This record gives C-alpha cells, structure tokens and sequence, in this order.
C-alpha cells in the first residue's frame, strides 16, 4: 500500500492502517516484525 | 483503581491512534501472546483494522523450517527432513531451532564432525517426547 | 454467554441459538439448485472431492420412483433422514398402493425434525434438503431446514455460496415454467456455474443431475451420462 | 434477573418463572394475526410475509383446520405451531371417537391449553414458542373464539390480535360493533385493519390470508373463497387512500 | 446462606426449602385477592374479577370452579397451574365416589391435593405449581366447612380466610371481626365478606367487579351467584 | 464446597445434607415423650398463628394402630406421608402373621423406609423426626427415629425447639418410676418449661399408650389435667 | 477437553480417563510370566505378611480352569470380580460347545468385558491388567496379557506391575531358546527375573508352574529355596 | 468512582447549578457507564442520556451500503443477506467488512466487489478461516 | 474451540461439531497404512511398528480378513477396530445366508458406516457408545464390479478411492501417491511402489518384520499375506 498507492486509489480502497499480530508464543511474530523491518526502507519504531 | 495511571496512558494512546483527524500514514503492528485480555476499545477495528493470527505451522511449513535451519549445520545429505517435521506434531519454529541445536550438541558430544538422522531423532525425542510425552508413550498398546 | 450451550433454553431476546448454529451447519455444505416446469422437476448438485484420487461424494439420493433428494450439511443426518423417507414411502405403497404425495412426506419430515429442537437429548438435524417430486398436482420442489421449517419453492438454491444462484434464479424465474426439459436443465446448471468461483468450471466429474417428470421415473445422471446436458451449454461469460 | 432463568423448573426470588416470560417475547416479534367474532360466525385474518420472492404462493400457511368445524391462526415459531396443530387434530379425533360428536370449542381449547402448560414444568423440555387462536361455530352453541399463549392460559374473546402490533390492532378493533354485524361485512373490515397496521415500509411484501366459519358455511371452516378476498382487499386499499 | 441452595429443592443450613418459599411469592404474583367465610349454616367465597379489556367475554374469565355438585373451589395465583390443580381435584373426587360409593368429604379432598403437592416438592423434576386453593362444602353433622391448601403441601381448616396480595390485612380484619360475637347469618356472612374485601382494597366495587359463591345447608348445591342477586346484596349492605 | 448432593462424601467426615435435615428438625414444635412404669405419654405444642385457624381440623398425634401412637417434630407434610406409610406397614404385617405388629418391628420398618429417601438422586430426605409409643407384650415402649434412619430407644426425652432445656428438666425431675397420671403431669410441666403463652385445652395435644390401646386425650380431659395446678 | 469424563476426546485425541486408569495397574505388585517349550510359569512378588494375619485369603494367582491359569496386578476387588466372571464364562462355554476353552478365547472375553466397562459414563473402568497362561487341546503353550483399555496381546514372556520395566528389560536381554531347553531352566529364569526386583527377599516369591497338562501346582517354599540356592551357587561358580 | 478527583469536582461545580441559559451545550461520551460517578448525571445536571443500541440487521445493511458507496460494488450484492449473517456487529465492524472485502477483490484482481467477497470478509474479520471440513458433503 | 467440546449434542457458532474433529485426530496417532487398487487387484501395505521383541508379531493384527474376498486395514484405537471388524464379518455372513451370494465391497462399507453413525441417537444398535469411534478403515476386495478400494472415517463418511494412505504420516504418503499413481498399474508394480513409499516414510529401516502386506486379486482368495515372500519382494527392491 505504501509502495504503490495508485492501485488502492483506483478502487477507492483504504489501507487498514493498523494490524494486530497474535498467536501462541514462539510462532515468530517478533521474528516476522524484525524481518519486515529489514526491508522497510522507512522509519521503524519499536516500543518498550 | 490502582492501574489508573496505565489506564489513562492507554486511553491517551488509543485516542491519538484513531479519532477526529489521524495522520492516516501510521502503520501500527501489535504482538501479544494473549489478546483475550486486551480491552474492547483497542481490539475494535478502525483502531486495529487487520487481525493476523500466527498459528502453529503445518506439516509443509515444518519441513520448510527444518530445511531452513539445518542448511547451515554440517550434516550428511541423506537425512529425511519430512520425517522429522512429521515427528514434531504441533511445535513452533522455536522448537525446531531447539532440536537443531540439540542435534548439533549430540554430535559434538560424540566427537563427530557430521550429524546423522539418529542425532536428529534422539534430539527430537529429547525436546518433545521427554517433557510431557510419557503417559501412553510406553503403553501405546492402545493405538495400532 | 450461558444461553447457548443447550437447545432447551430460551435466550433473553427470545431465541434458541442452537437452531441458528444448525443453520450455519447447513451453510457448511456445497451448492445445490432446483427448478420445475409444468411437467418436470430438475435438481442439480455440485459435488466436491476430498482428494484428487478419491471419487466425488454423492449429493443426490434416490428416495422413490417419484421422489428425489439433494442434501447439504451433515452426512449422518442426511443418511438418517433418507432412510426415514424411504421407509415411509415403502409403507405407503404397501398399505395404500399409491405414490406418497410429496407434501405429506415433507410434513412428516418437518414433524420428525422438530422434536430435537424441543426435548433435550439429541442435536437438531443439521442438514438442509431439496425434495424434487412429481405427484397428481404436477412437480414440486420443496426445501426443508434444520429448524423444522419447510417451504414450497418454485426455484430454490441452498448451500455454500448459493446467493448468486438465488439471484440468477430470480432474474430468470419468469420463463422456468413453459420451458422444455433441456432448457430447464440448462438454466439449472447455468445457475450452479454462477455459484462456482471464477477459475473453476463445470466438468463432467463434479456435477450431478436428477430428473423426475410426468412420464419419467426419477433418474440420476453422473459422469458421462451428464455429458449430453453439459455439452451445448453456452460458453462461460468473462 | 440471572442465575434463575436457565430452566423453566426454577422460581425467581420475586416468585416467577423466566423461561415462560422469554417465550412470550419470542412470539411478540412475529407477524400479526387478528381475529374478530361476528354474531353469525367468526373470521380470522393473518398477515403472512413473503421472503425472497421465490416461495410458491401459499407457502407455509399460518391458518389450519384442527377440525372441520374449527380453525386456528398462529403466531410465533411456525415449527412449534405445526406441532400443536397435529395435537389438536388428534385431540378432536379422540373426542369424536370416544363420545361421538363434534368437540365443543371451549373444551378443546382447554385440552390443548393444558398440553402447552405442561411443557413449562420440566427442565428437560422448553416451553412452546407460539401463541394461537381458535374459532368455531354451531347452532347449538353459537360463535366462539379463544386465544392461547405459551404460559397456557385460555380466555374467550370478542376480538383478539397476536403479534408485533397487537396493540394497534386491538386499538382499531375496539371501534367496531362486532356484537351485531354480519360476518360477510366483517371480512371487509378485517382487510382494512391489517392493511392499516401492515407498515409496508419496514416489512416489504406480504400476503393476506383470510379464514371463514359460521352459518354462512353451515358450521364448516374454509378459507374465504377467492373473488371475495379480492373484493375486500380492493376495498381495504381504497380506504387507506 | 443463599447463593448455592437456591436452584434445586435441597436443604440449606438452618433447614430452609427456599423453592417452596418462592412458590408463595409466585402465588402473590397474580395480582388478585380472595376471601372466604364460614357462617352458622352457610359458607361464602368472594373474589375480585378484573376484566382489563372490553374485547373479552367476561363470562369466560372466572376464578370460581365447581369441583363437585356440592364442593366448590376458588383458586388464586398462576392461572394455568390453578386450572391444572382444579382438574386434578375433579379427578380425585370422581375416583373417590367411584371406589367407595359416597361423595368425598371436603377435608379428605383437601388432604389429597396437599399430598400431591408434597410429593411434588420432595422429588425434583417438577415445578411446585404455585397456586393456592380454597374449598367450601357442607358436611353432614359437621355443618359448613372451609379448607385451604398451599403449594408446600400444608393444609388446614379455617373459620375465615384470605388469599392473595392483601392476605395479611384481610385476615387481620377478619380476626378483629371474629373475636367479636356475631351470629353470622347468611346475609350477615355475605355482608361481612364483601365489606372486608372492600375495606382492604378501599374500592366500593360495582356489581360486575366481583364474583361470589355460596353453599347453604338448605341447598347443599354449590351455586355461583348472579349479577342481580349480588347487586341486591351490595345495596342492602349499603342499607 | 460439598454439602450439596447426598451422594458424595465429605473429604473427612460424613454427608452434610442429612445433618442439615436434622437441623431443620431441631427448629420445630416442641415435643415430649415419657415412658412411665405402666404406660407411655406423648405431648406436643399445637399453636395456630391466629384465632381463625380451626384447632380440631388437623392433629399432630395420630394412632398408627390400636396400640401404636405417634408424634412428630419438624415439617408436617412429611409427617402425613410417613404416618400413612407406617399404617400400611402395620396392616401388611397383620395380614401376613395375623398378630398385632410389635412396636420394635414397626419402628425399624419405618426407619428403613425413611432412610430409603437418603439414597442417591434428587430425592431430598425427610425433614421430620418421630416418637413412637407402644404397649405390646406387657411392657411400654418409646422409640425415636430420625431422617438418618437410626432408631434409638428412650426412657424419657424431648425434641424440637429448646430441647436442651426440656432434657435438663427431664433428667432433673423424672427418676425412673411413675404412673400414667404422674407421667402426664411431668410431661405437661416439661412443655410449660419451654411453652410460650398461657396453655389452654386447645394449645397442646396429649396422648397416652396404656394396656387398653393408644388413645388421644379429648379437650375435656386435657383441660382437667391442665387444671389442678401443674 | 479435560479428564473428568470417560466418553470425551481431547484435541490431541487421547481418552485421558483410561490412561489414568492404567496407573492403578502400574501401582501394583510385580508379576512375571514365561512360556516354555513344555511348561508355562508365572511368579508374583506377594510379600509383606502383616504379622497377625492369615495368608490363604490373599490370592494373587488363581486358576480360571483346569487348563488355564491367571495372575493379575491392580485393585484387588476388581481382580476378584473379573476372575469370577471369567470362571463362569469358561464353564458356560464348555456347556454350549463341549470343548475346553482355549486361552485366546478367555483372554478375548476378559478384554471385551473391560472394554464394555470402558464404553460409557456411569461405569468406572477396571484398574486391572491381568496375565493369562496355559495350554489348550493339542497341547500348545500360550501366554496372553491384557490391559484395562480393553486390548490384549500374546507374548513369549512379559511382566507387569511395579518395576515391570526393569524386569521386562532383563527378560528381553536373557530370554533365549537355550533358557527354555528344560523345565528347571525356565523356573530358574523366572526366579532370577523376580529376584532382580524383589530385592534379596527370597522368601517373598510365589511361583505357579503349569507343567504341560496336569494341573496348576503352587511350588512349596522349600522348593523355591532350593532353586534360589542353585541360582546363587551358579552365580558363585561363574565368579 | 487526587488530581483526577479535583478535576472531576471542578467540572461538576462548573456545571452544577449554573448556566441557566441555553447558549452553552456539551456532549460527553462514555464507552461504558458504570464507573462514572452518579453525581455526574444527577437530575438537573446531565439528565439527557442517549443510549446507543447495537446496530440491527436493517441498520447493518444500511451501514454497509453507506461505507460501500465509494466502492465499485456490482448491483447483484444483497446487503440484506450480509446483514442477516452478520450478527452482533457494530458500525466499525461493518466498515471493516467493506474495506476488507475491497482488499480481497484487489488481491484476486477483481475490478468490482461481489457478494462472495463480503462473505469472505465477514468470515475473515472474526478470523474463522473457512475451509472444507470433511464429513459435511 | 472456546467451549462446545464437552459433547456431541452441541453445535458451534460456525456450525462445526467438535468431538468429531478430535476423533478424526485420534487416528493420526496410529501406524501408517497404504492401499492401492489396480485392474489386477487390490494391494494393502502397513507398517507393523513393533515395540518389544518378546511380543508375538502376529498378535499385532493390522490387516484382518473380513471375508474370502474382502480384506481390511485399520489405524486407530484397537478396541474400536475390533468391534467394527466383528460387525463387518457378522453382516457379511448374514447377507450370504439370506441371499446366497457374496456381498459387494460398497455394501459392506456402508453397513459398517450405519453402525459408525449412531453416536447418540439414543435408540442405536448395541455398537453405539455415545462418543464416536476413533478408527479409520480401508476395505479392499474384488467383487462383481472388479477390484474396489473404499476408505472410511469415524464421522461415518465413506468414499471410493483408487489409491489412499491413512494414519500417522498419511499426508506425505498421499502426496507421493498422487504423483506415482497411474491408471495402468500392474499388481507387482503397485506393490513395489507401495513398499518404496512406505519405507521412505517410516523412520526405521525397512525390514521383513517391520511391515505387513496383503493382496486380493480376482482368481485368488484374499488369503495371501505374502508371508516369507516379503524378504524376496524387499530384496528385489
Ligand atoms: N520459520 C520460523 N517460523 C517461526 N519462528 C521461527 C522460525 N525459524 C525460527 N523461528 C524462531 O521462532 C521464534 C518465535 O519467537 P517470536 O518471534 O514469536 O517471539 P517470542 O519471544 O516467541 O514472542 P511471542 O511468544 O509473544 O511470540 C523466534 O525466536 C525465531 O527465531
């Protein structure tokens, strides 16, 4: 959605703007988060 | 009301997240182990539109994870990953990493240079069929 | 919610939730369509395949010479009901020596399925049915329901992804009457196709047909027996 | 009030059953059905709703003939109603067999009512979720009309309405002089009453079902013959505009 | 205490069947009231009839039932339960007459109903049938007789009694009257009952608002009173 | 946590529901039973909530047979139930053996039927307790039975409300030997010990069990005894 | 899912109740059995007499029929009931078909009975794991072992009860065609098997030998002492 | 129900027995009203309370139509059926249904939405993950 | 899940009937079995999975003989398998007695299913035990219609399948079969392929005592376990 907003604008569809990742521990949700952070090419902010 | 401070902080957070005029370019991700405890206010879509559930990987996923982890390890090419993936019925990738490490350590203990399928299956027995698996394991003379 | 576990407890809004859950169960099956002219009742079903190798599940069950059945939902309930139906038709023939009118049969089915919604002790029958028959009053296409409610439908479709089928039937509901057998079947399976996703297409393997006419005993067509109907059908629009 | 309404066999501290109360609430949400009693006979009027436009006309009729000389109009869970009908039909049949003449309406309405009440005494079986009326006629006794509710209490009426808009229907019935009008003329009004309370905007299409009993039918219950319903329906629309 | 022993008919600390207790509140739930009195050679029952909607055959609404040619009953509480109990009472009276060959004395019938209620309360899987019953009859060599039951299975004979929402006030007034010395002639008994009901409710009811049923030694038949006669009695009571 | 179902055992002691039924019994009308030298006496308080009630309508001491009385404490309807049952049992025994039921046998049969309701299931146990007279074989008998199904054999006792005071007074007064009349005086005295309000010929019921058959006393006799002091 | 119900599955699929039932068997006194070339033997721990008690009542080895013997491990009362039913079954089978029961048939019957008790709620599964042995017509030695879950098996030699794991390992290590050459050799094998787990009790051993097709005779303690002496003598010799 | 206590007292006295004129009006929204102090509502203080009911089937379909106005929806869609299926939903959930059905359509490359897309969305929001379950033919 | 697992008389908001998915999962903890049907006949292979040398290998009965022409392989709870096998045998004999012929494979599978369907009908045959059965069966036999292979599941459903694999490790076996099978197979080829797949799946090296094999072909009876031929077959491979 951030890379190619043209497609979303074509159909008048908005990005969710927020996603909740959940599942039993050890699934890799944190792993996936860091992975996407690797290729984010933008400011990524963790929390404490 | 001992949590009043954290509660008001969370209320401010949710309000700034959505309501009136948000930025609209703030992609928020959230990782919780037990969302059931989360409040209705945050879980309600609009604030958190997408819900991505990370379930236990299936058989094929487990095979893929095994192959990904073990590739770095020094191991003979003749091992059957699919067999291992089957041997771990419902285990998260963390357990796969654990069994890889355990197999490597078993090999080291034997003063060997390459890991073999036996290393892997006894490691699996250690990391899964040794913590809670011991009930019908010895009396399997119920399933044939 | 503590008003949901049993079927013999009324919700504070005046509802029995187990019935709604049986409704969902019926939604759990695959698609199925039914049409009727003045003369023929034609019911078409789309049958899945558990795996590539296994043979597709049966969706149309032969109940009597003049009564045919399509199912959707639990298989166990379907089989139990089919046995009940068959037995009732046989008893009617034995005692009176005449085909059992469709409406009386549907009424009996409703009266039987109702009881589990009242007396605690067994789940409601979670299967939806399409009953195609021909009696002295011409054809009939009935549609039952786990709630023990049945409807005399001129053209109905039930099962997963059946909304498109119902809309198509309504749009072309006008001319289903005077059409001949071939046209009726073509309309029915065109509706079923409409239910199918964009990629997949009807094939002689995954569609079955059932026909009961004025002079035609109930007949079930599957595999190559269905090729005559399907061939000649207009190409899928894109 | 929670913790006391899980079963019909338990009493609230306030001293009342709750499952019965819930059932009644399940009937109120149903479509209306009114019945008024003229001097020579009785008339029923039901407002059936049409769904999906694919149902054959006359589908799932809400008017039944528990006996040749008796009728019944129902509101609420249809499935339950049909079950009651067969109980009624059996009940009348036994009476004729055991004694040898048509069952008086007052007695039958009692026997069926006892059945409904007995279903609100045990935790194994839920109470019925349909309220229905009964009507008949006979030279020996004259026009009769009764109403029954899930609690199982049967009072005899001059004009009754059960369903969503029972209040609006009753409100309109009061201004009619049922004590002295002929049943033929009653039909025209019943059509008007239903159409007034129909609320076309918030319910969509509907079909008007009408039922007859009286000396006009020699003490027999039969649906009002077509071309009479047509006249009444035409008049009802006219009165509306 | 309450919180666990409040769902099934089982004992509680300081033994207390709470369910049977709630049955009485259910009886009061009806919103009606009734009063019975026993005279020198007569017994009278009075109840208030409330037709709320004109579209209702007033005749069909009634709370006085004829259990047997000589034994009359008045019910209070949930309507359907009262009707069921009435039917049971009729059955028992018929069975007694059939088996033993003479009309059932009122006390024995009341006892039978009480026993049925008791067995219901002891074993689970049947609601206690929260309706209270009053019986009036004439017993040879015993004069008039009034008896009362309750869902709990307790019963007793009375000289004058009340039931329903205003039970306590009516019974207090009746006791005040009874401790006074009166002959209680038929007219006197009916006047006493109607006066008690009116004073408790403070209504000065019209002749269509209440039902009356009297049994007299001269004619043991239990006869339901008619509107004209009740109106005459009411005006006479006004003097 | 337990003490809801009459099936499960406590994690140490005994079933509780039966104890709660006993408690219900305790909070009931006072009753007194004295075994005299040549007879038995039973007495009970019978007070109506008001003057409206009829005191000649329902009784609390009833004859099970020609020579077996019975009084109760606790709930009433259960008393009716098991008095009917006891009458049935006595008649069955008489039919079988053609001889009046000896009291001990009746007591144990009644105890068996009473404990029958304490078995598993939703059937709550009796909330009443019974005292039985009897003069078979030439010596008076006085038995007590309770929901537990156990049956004792008293020389003189008092149960119901304020039974402790009655027991104290009894062991103070009754020694071993009295006739029926002195036993009656002692019994009415015991009732008065805990009885509230002035006693009359209609407040209390009294019955005797002699060598002429058990018999309930009429209001005139009980008035006479109530008079003459005591 | 949970464990408090016999007839409920679990997300994994286990029937936890029966798995728990197996623990009761696991908690009993050890038992062992071996099948010889012409002899079938079984032995039990059967220790700890309580100073002032008799012993003829405490039975752990019982004979189902003149050609079938059995020894169990688990709850005693359940064992008694199962044994009684098995005996009645043997006699009945001989009645319907006039041929003595083969060991396989009786093992199947017992397993079916246990399964039936496992079938539904309202019935607690047997906490017993028996061990049947004997000869059938044509004289073929046979040994069978059953489980509370309702499944049975055939073994050349096996052990159950407490410490059955170690005994089983020892047996599988030692069992060989040589050890079965003669009867005395099998007896000694079983004796040493039990000795490996019964400590040095020696007198805490009871051995039942069904020599070919004569009868189930229980060895006199003196004979067991003799065999123990022989085992110890051989052990000394090889050392 | 101390800084927060002072603040609520401040607001209360500010709105207590004052501002007889109607020139000033305020609206206070509460996610849940059981922790708000009873002094707030009182009688002459905040007596105007507007309950917001759970959107009904007709309301739900209307909401989906409202949010789907911008979207390219094929006329075949039957909002009534979707509302019938969507039980115990709110406006936010309906908006999510619409947007996520649009996302499904985009994922499969469809130019316009379709009833099946809305069904898939409804199944997804609850995370039901519809799949063939065997023993259901 | 979120409740609704405590019985088979309660649906779920999504309509699913738990206590049946769980029973299906139960079979997942049994030894793998494979069945292949070709014009020449039906071949069944199973992994015996022995545990202790002492136990008689024959006692671990994984492939029973329903009738001279019908053989069965099971993988799940043993007791349920035994009950179902007994029912199949009894009903085959009854059909032969009444109609003097040999019952079809489909008829036998359906007769067994009718018993497997009656969880809680409350008026079922003595084989109903409230809970569903926990065994999946494979029936192979040659009847009037040729060779037939039917698969069953605890739900009561049954389906014709030309090639099938069930039990633990069923997924990989199915994936392999899906790409090795072709309609023109020969019984020898089918057996060899079944063994290669099976050994590729099991963790233990294939041995003559590890597996059990059976075959039913038109001319011959079912009663051919290839006993002591397994050595030959494996060593050719
Ligand atoms: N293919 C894989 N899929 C998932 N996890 C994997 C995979 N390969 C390795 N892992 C490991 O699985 C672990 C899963 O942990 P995750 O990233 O979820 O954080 P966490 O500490 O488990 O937090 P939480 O328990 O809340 O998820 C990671 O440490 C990751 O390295």
């Amino acid at each position: 959605p951030l890379l190619h907003p043209e497609r979303f604008v074509n159909l008048g569809i908005e990005p969710p703007k927020g996603v909740l990742l959940f599942g039993p521990p050890g699934t890799g949700k944190t792993l996936c988060a860091r992975a996407v952070a690797n290729r984010t090419d933008a400011c990524f902010i963790r929390v404490i | 009301g001992g949590d009043n401070e954290v509660q008001r902080t969370m209320l401010e957070l949710i309000n700034q997240l959505d309501g009136f005029d948000p930025r609209g370019n703030i992609k928020v991700l959230m990782a919780t182990n037990r969302p059931d405890t989360l409040d209705p206010a945050l879980m309600r879509p609009g604030r958190l539109d997408r819900k991505i559930e990370f379930s236990l990987p299936d058989l094929e996923g487990r095979t893929h994870i095994f192959k990904i982890h073990a590739r770095s390890m020094s191991v003979e090419r003749d091992i059957r990953f699919e067999l291992l993936a089957r041997l771990c019925p419902n285990s998260t990738g963390a357990e796969i990493r654990s069994v890889c490490t355990e197999a490597g350590m078993f090999a080291i203990r034997a003063r060997r240079k390459i890991a073999t399928e036996k290393d892997f299956l006894e490691a699996v027995n250690k990391v899964i069929k040794s913590y809670a698996k011991f009930s019908a394991t010895p009396r399997y003379m119920t399933y044939n | 919610n503590q008003y949901d576990n049993d079927v013999t407890v009324w919700s504070p809004q005046g509802r029995i939730h187990q019935i709604e859950y049986a409704m969902e169960a019926v939604k759990q099956g695959s698609a199925t369509v039914g049409l009727k002219s003045k003369t023929h009742a034609v019911l078409v079903a789309l049958k899945r395949a558990q795996s590539e190798l296994a043979a597709h599940q049966k969706k149309i069950l032969h109940v009597d010479n003049h009564i045919g059945i399509s199912i959707a939902g639990l298989t166990a309930d379907a089989r139990l009901l089919c046995n009940f139906m068959r037995q009732e038709c046989l008893d009617s023939r034995f005692v009176f020596d005449r085909p059992l009118p469709v409406s009386r049969l549907v009424s009996l089915i409703g009266s039987k399925t109702q009881i589990p919604t009242q007396r605690y002790g067994r789940r409601p029958y979670g299967v939806g049915l399409l009953i195609a028959g021909y009696d002295d009053m011409g054809p009939h296409i009935f549609q039952t329901c786990p709630s023990a409610n049945y409807f005399d439908c001129r053209a109905m479709s039930i099962g997963a992804r059946s909304q498109s089928a119902r809309t198509y039937l309504e749009r072309h509901m006008s001319e289903f009457m005077e059409c001949n057998l071939n046209e009726l079947v073509k309309h029915g399976l065109r509706a079923l196709r409409e239910t199918l996703p964009a990629e997949q297409d009807l094939t002689t393997k995954n569609v079955s047909i059932g026909i009961v006419g004025k002079d035609l005993e109930f007949t079930i067509y599957d595999d190559d027996d269905v090729s005559p109907f399907l061939e000649g059908l207009e190409e899928r629009p894109q | 009030g929670t913790g006391y309404d899980l079963s019909a066999s338990t009493f609230s501290p306030d001293g009342r059953v709750f499952q019965v109360e819930y059932a009644m609430k399940a009937v109120e949400n149903s479509s209306t059905a009114i019945g008024i009693r003229c001097k020579d006979g009785v008339v029923f009027g039901v407002e059936k709703l049409v769904l999906s436009k694919l149902y054959e006309e006359g589908s799932n009729k809400r008017l039944f003939n528990v006996d040749r000389h008796v009728g019944m109009a129902v509101a609420g869970l249809l499935a339950d109603a049909r079950s009651l009908a067969d109980i009624a039909r059996e009940e009348a049949s036994n009476f004729r067999s055991n004694f040898g003449y048509n069952i008086p309406l007052k007695h039958l309405a009692d026997r069926v009512a006892m059945y409904v009440h007995a279903y609100t005494l045990y935790s194994a079986v839920r109470p019925f979720g349909c309220s229905f009326m009964l009507g008949s006629y006979s030279v020996n006794d004259g026009a009769q009309l009764y109403m029954i509710d899930p609690s199982g209490v049967s009072y005899g009426y001059w004009g009754c309405a059960i369903g969503k808009a029972r209040q609006a229907a009753k409100t309109e019935i009061e201004k009619l002089q049922m004590k002295e009008m002929t049943c033929r003329d009653i039909v025209k009004e019943v059509a008007k009453i239903i159409y007034i309370v129909h609320d076309e905007v918030k319910d969509k299409a509907f079909e008007l079902e009408l039922s007859w009993v009286g000396e006009l039918t020699n003490g027999r219950h039969e649906i009002v013959p077509k071309d009479i319903r047509e006249e009444a329906e035409k008049y009802a629309k006219e009165s509306l505009k | 205490s309450a919180g666990f022993d409040r769902h099934i008919t089982i004992f509680s600390p300081e033994g207390r069947l709470y369910q049977v207790e709630y049955a009485f509140k259910a009886i009061n739930q009806g919103g009606l009231t009734s009063v019975a009195v026993r005279g020198k050679d007569c017994a009278v029952i009075v109840t208030q009839k409330k037709v709320p909607d004109k579209l209702l055959d007033s005749s069909t609404v009634t709370h006085l039932f004829k259990i047997t040619e000589n034994i009359g009953c008045v019910m209070t509480g949930m309507t359907a339960d009262s009707r069921s109990q009435v039917q049971r009472a009729r059955y028992e009276a018929a069975n007694w007459k059939y088996k033993y060959g003479y009309e059932i004395p009122v006390d024995m019938l009341c006892k039978r109903i009480a026993d049925i209620s008791q067995v219901y309360t002891q074993n689970a899987e049947m609601r206690p049938l929260g309706c209270c019953m009053i019986l009036i009859g004439i017993d040879e060599e015993q004069g008039p007789q009034v008896y009362k039951c309750d869902p709990a299975g307790y019963y007793c004979g009375f000289k004058a009694t009340a039931a329903g929402v205003k039970q306590t006030e009516s019974t207090s007034f009746l006791e005040k009257k009874v401790k006074k010395k009166f002959d209680w002639t038929f007219e006197q008994t009916v006047e006493t009952a109607i006066t008690c009901l009116s004073t408790v409710l403070s209504i000065d009811f019209k002749p269509s608002e209440i039902e009356v049923g009297v049994v007299t030694v001269e004619n043991p038949k239990f006869r339901i009173l008619t509107e004209a006669e009740i109106d005459a009695h009411l005006v006479a009571l006004a003097e | 946590g337990y003490s809801f179902s009459l099936t499960t055992f406590s994690p140490s002691g005994k079933l509780v529901q039966i104890e709660y039924a006993l408690a219900a019994v305790a909070g009931g009308a006072p009753s007194v039973g004295i075994k005299a030298a040549n007879g038995v006496v039973l007495a009970t308080e019978k007070k109506q909530k008001s003057i409206l009630y009829d005191e000649r309508s329902v009784h609390k001491v009833e004859p099970i047979t020609k020579h077996i009385g019975l009084v109760y404490s606790g709930m009433g309807p259960d008393y009716r139930v098991l008095v009917h049952r006891a009458r049935k049992l006595a008649q069955q025994y008489y039919l079988v053996y053609q001889e009046p039921i000896p009291t001990a046998q009746l007591v144990q049969r009644v105890a068996s039927v009473m404990q029958e309701y304490t078995q598993s299931g939703g059937v709550r146990p009796f909330g009443v307790s019974l005292l039985i007279c009897g003069w078979n074989e030439g010596r008076p008998y006085l038995f007590q039975s309770d929901p537990s199904g156990a049956y004792f054999a008293w020389k003189a006792t008092a149960m119901g409300k304020n039974y402790v005071n009655g027991k104290t007074f009894l062991e103070k007064r009754y020694n071993e030997d009295l006739e029926l009349e002195d036993a009656i005086h002692t019994a009415i005295l015991t009732l008065k010990e805990s009885f509230e309000g002035q006693m009359t010929e209609d407040n209390i019921e009294v019955g005797i069990c002699n060598e002429a058959g058990f018999r309930r006393l009429t209001p005139t006799e009980v008035k006479d005894y109530l008079a003459a002091i005591a | 899912s949970y464990d408090r119900a016999i007839t409920v599955f679990s997300p994994d699929g286990h029937l936890f109740q029966v798995e728990y039932a197996q623990e009761a068997v696991k908690k009993g006194s050890t038992a062992v059995g071996v099948r010889g070339r012409d002899i079938v033997v079984l032995g039990v721990e059967k220790k700890s007499v309580a100073k002032l008690q008799d012993e003829r009542t405490v039975r752990k080895i019982c004979a189902l029929d003149d050609n079938v013997c059995m020894a169990f491990a688990g709850l005693t009362a359940d064992a008694r009931i199962v044994i009684n039913r098995a005996r009645v079954e043997c006699q009945s089978h001989r009645l319907t078909v006039e041929d003595p029961v083969t060991v396989e048939y009786i093992t199947r019957y017992i397993a079916s009975l246990k399964q039936r008790y496992t079938q539904s709620n309202g019935r607690r599964p047997f906490g017993i794991s028996a061990l049947i042995v004997g000869f059938d017509f044509d004289g073929t030695p046979r040994l069978y072992q059953t489980d509370p879950s309702g499944t049975y098996h055939a073994w050349k030699a096996n052990a159950i009860g407490r410490g059955a794991k170690s005994v089983r390992e020892f047996l599988e290590k030692n069992y060989t065609d040589e050890a079965i050459e003669t009867d005395d050799l099998t007896i000694k094998l079983v004796i040493k098997a039990l000795l490996e787990v019964v400590q040095s009790g020696g007198k805490n051993i009871e051995l039942a030998v069904m020599r070919r097709d004569q009868s189930l005779k229980i060895l006199n303690p003196e004979e067991i002492e003799k065999y123990v002496a022989e085992i110890e003598k051989e052990k000394e010799e090889n050392e | 129900k101390r800084e927060v206590q002072r603040t609520m007292l401040e607001l209360l006295n500010q709105l207590d027995g004052f501002q007889p004129n109607t020139q000033v009006k305020v609206i206070a929204a509460t996610n849940r009203v059981d922790i708000l102090d009873p002094a707030l509502l009182r009688s002459g203080r905040l007596d105007r309370k507007i309950e917001f009911p759970m959107p009904n089937e007709e309301a739900r379909a209307r909401i989906m139509q409202i949010h789907s106005r911008k979207m390219n929806v094929s006329p075949d869609v039957n909002y009534e059926e979707l509302a019938r299926c969507t039980d115990d939903f709110n406006g936010a959930q309906c908006k999510a249904v619409c947007v996520e059905a649009g996302m499904i359509a985009l994922r499969r490359g469809a130019t316009e939405l379709t009833h099946e897309d809305y069904m898939e969305g409804i199944l997804e929001v609850q995370a039901k993950k519809k799949a063939n379950l065997q023993y259901y033919a | 899940r979120s409740e609704y697992d405590r019985g088979v008389n309660t649906f779920s908001p999504e309509g699913r009937l738990f206590q049946v998915e769980y029973a299906i999962e139960a079979i997942k903890l049994g030894s793998t079995a494979i069945g292949i049907q070709t014009s020449e006949g039906v071949c069944l292979a199973v992994e015996k999975r022995i545990t202790s040398p002492l136990m008689e290998p024959s006692s671990i009965e994984k492939i029973v003989e329903i009738d001279a022409h019908i053989g069965c392989a099971m993988s799940g709870l043993i007791a349920d398998a035994k009950t179902l096998i007994d029912k199949a045998r009894v009903e085959t004999q009854n059909h032969w007695f009444t109609y003097n012929e040999t019952m079809t494979v489909e008829s036998v599978t359906q007769a067994v299913s009718n018993l497997a369907l009656q969880f809680g009908e409350e008026d079922a045959d003595p084989g109903a035990m409230s809970r569903p059965f926990g065994v999946a069966l494979l029936f192979g036999g040659v009847d009037e219609k040729g060779p037939q292979l039917f698969h069953m599941d605890p739900s009561g459903t049954f389906v014709q399948c030309d090639a099938r694999a069930i039990g633990s490790a069923s997924e990989g076996a199915q994936s392999s079969l899906q790409e090795v099978y072709h309609k023109s197979m020969t019984l020898k080829e089918a057996i060899k392929s079944s063994l290669i797949i099976l050994k590729q799946v099991m963790e233990e090296k294939l041995n003559a005592t590890n597996i059990e094999l059976a075959t039913v072909q038109p001319g011959q009876n079912f009663h051919m376990f290839t006993k002591e031929e397994l050595e030959e077959v494996i060593k050719d491979i």
